[PDB]
RNA sequence: UGGGUCGGGGUUUCGUACGUAGCAGAGCAGCUCCCUCGCUGCGAUCUAUUGAAAGUCAGCCCUCGACACAAGGGUUUGUC
RNA sequence: GUACCCAUAUCCGCAGCAGGUCUCCAAGGUGAACAGCCUCUGGCAUGUUGGAACAAUGUAGGUAAGGGAAGUCGGCAAGCCGGAUCCGUAACUUCGGGAUAAGGAUUGGCUCUAAGGGCUGGCAGCCGACUUAGAACUGGUGCGGACCAGGGGAAUCCGA
């Protein structure tokens, strides 16, 4: 189960919640990849482009409170990082949050 | 003793809300600042939906 | 006896002369058994006598000093059984020195503080609180 | 917490008297408090030991 | 990796600003070994430097 | 009967969401079985869905619903 | 002589210095407008650095119940009105002004009605600009809904 990936429902309204207008967005995104930490451990986290536009989408003060995303931890084959895990965060599009729990896919 | 509010129509319960004597004689009770300032700037209460008159003129409930 | 009410009418308020002397409006010059500190206003409340002078009115009121009784505020004062109510006006009444009302009959009403302190401006009976 | 109340005064010859009145009042929440320790203390001419 | 001057020369080439001009990412090595206006309109012939359409201003509200 | 992240309730703030339907709508345009509220479309608002929708702890409350995590790490410290 | 900068980084100010330096081109929307605000063609990385927190003090910005100048040498600062349409405009005067004196009413949205033109033929037929006035309906009396933007009056002294 190194290699398994899952989908989490971040709650950015939580995290964000006393930054101010113009720190919202980057806050927002160093949150996100705190949570990457946080949930599967590897040092290295990289965010799709996706991502970063589904969270720049309403601008800077004004962040998506809610956002699905899914984290995938897989091996680095890339011979100069200590670590050799990185964790890929996608942003999958969703029309509704609730009854939403954090479930893993194949 | 409980008093009905004369905008929303709730139950005031001891040591909640305000009291207002117009200089006419008449004593109106707020249950808070929204009542006061929506009775303050005449707003209709029967025009207000989340009051009692509203629900009472439109037959919501009961 | 007398509670602590708010204190909404320092020194320097022109309020409303509910009465049928003559005056229309009233100047709060200075408040009656009050001690003052260094850059402090001695405010006034309900029911307390003070010291006024007629604005406005009749040219045999206006420039002289008189005992007058506020009788309704627009800060709300908190009453001792739990509520807050407030006046639509700053209005008060004047009276002599021994506490005697100067005229016939009040207008508008009064407050409940000044109606028990005061048992001659009571006896008009206008409109209790 | 703080949460106020509705009681009955006593206070003869007071404005007061047989009337009603809202005063605040704080909550504390005291559980049973167990005993583990005994200690004695002597009087000494610096103090209490 | 400096594409400074084909980024100002094709904006030359095509007769358009700075911004408008659109380079293949991935092609980079291959947009690095041009050095001539002819290299340049080659490549634009090609397809790895493109003009990007103007920003839409749509004039039905007005 | 470990804490954490989601989710579900309680509370709360604002005030009744988009869509849909209406023999509600100051009226307008097209058509004709010439039409006894004739049909169609447009039309600020209004009515039912609707005490609805939206936010609710990041310094609110409850959970044993679901996910992962955990005795994992570095430095230093004794009185013949 | 012909390159280049012509500038909050190629000039001067001891420098990549919120300073100074002469000219051309100049769009769309709102709006009377080259006012202010928002976009397109064209440029840029926020002006000699970033990360974490949001203590006091400070520099700019906005509100605050009741009183409203009672503070201060002083209404200093701040604050009120602020545009347009319709009525009404005083004392004085050199008769030109004062004057936007002062003081009042309206301002949104969507359907309408009426008026304000040109061209073809021996009174009829088509073509297109946005202006005004009135009325109906309607929104929780909100309507210059942002921006834009005269506080006023009574007098003294001086200087047309
Ligand atoms: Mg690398
Ligand atoms: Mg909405
Ligand atoms: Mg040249
Ligand atoms: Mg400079
Ligand atoms: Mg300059
Ligand atoms: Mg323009
Ligand atoms: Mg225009
Ligand atoms: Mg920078
Ligand atoms: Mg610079
Ligand atoms: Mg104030
Ligand atoms: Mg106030
Ligand atoms: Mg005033
Ligand atoms: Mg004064
Ligand atoms: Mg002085
Ligand atoms: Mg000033
Ligand atoms: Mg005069
Ligand atoms: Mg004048
Ligand atoms: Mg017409
Ligand atoms: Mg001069």
């Amino acid at each position: 189960n190194e290699v398994v990936t899952r989908e989490y429902t971040i709650n950015i309204h939580k995290r964000i919640h006393g930054v101010g207008f113009k720190k919202r967005a980057p806050r927002a995104l160093k949150e996100i990849r705190k949570f990457a930490m946080k949930e599967m451990g590897t040092p290295d986290v990289r965010i799709d482009t996706r991502l970063n536009k589904a969270v720049w989408a309403k601008g800077i003060r004004n962040v998506p409170y809610r956002i699905r995303v899914r984290l995938s931890r897989k091996r680095n084959e890339d011979e100069d990082s200590p670590n050799k895990l990185y964790t890929l965060v996608t942003y999958v599009p969703v029309t509704t949050f609730k009854n939403l729990q954090t479930v893993n896919v194949d | 003793k409980v008093e009905l509010c004369s905008f929303s129509g709730y139950k005031i319960y001891p040591g909640h809300g305000r009291r207002y004597a117009r200089t006419d004689g008449k004593v109106f009770q707020f249950l808070n600042a929204k009542c006061e300032s929506a009775f303050l700037s005449k707003r209709n209460p029967r025009q207000i939906n989340w009051t009692v008159l509203y629900r009472r003129k439109h037959k919501k409930g009961q | 006896a007398k509670f602590r009410i708010s204190l909404g009418l320092p020194v320097g308020a022109v309020i409303n002369c509910a009465d049928n002397t003559g005056a229309k409006n009233l100047y709060i010059i200075s408040v009656k058994g009050i001690k003052g500190r260094l850059n402090r206003l001695p405010a006034a409340g309900v029911g307390d006598m003070v010291m006024a002078t007629v604005k406005k009115g009749k040219p045999e009121l206006r420039k002289k000093v008189h005992p007058a009784v506020v009788i309704r505020q627009r800060k709300s004062y908190r009453r001792k059984d739990g509520v807050f109510l407030y006046f639509e006006d700053n209005a008060g009444v004047i009276v002599n020195n021994k506490g005697e009302m100067k005229g016939s009959a009040i207008t508008g009403p009064v407050a409940k503080e000044c109606a028990d302190l005061w048992p001659r401006i009571a006896s008009n009976a206008g409109s209790i609180a | 917490g703080m949460t106020h109340i509705v009681r009955e005064v006593d206070r003869p010859g007071s404005k007061v008297n047989k009337k009603e009145v809202v005063e605040a009042v704080t909550i504390v929440e005291t559980p049973p408090m167990v005993v583990v320790g005994i200690v004695g203390y002597v009087e000494t001419p610096r103090g209490l030991r | 990796s400096m594409l400074r001057l084909q980024k100002r020369l094709a904006s030359s080439v095509l007769r358009c600003g700075k911004k408008k001009v659109w380079l293949d990412p991935n092609e980079t090595n291959e947009i690095a070994n041009a050095n001539s206006r002819q290299q340049i309109r080659k490549l634009i012939k090609d397809g790895l430097i493109i003009r990007k359409p103007v920003t839409v201003h749509s004039r039905a509200r007005c």
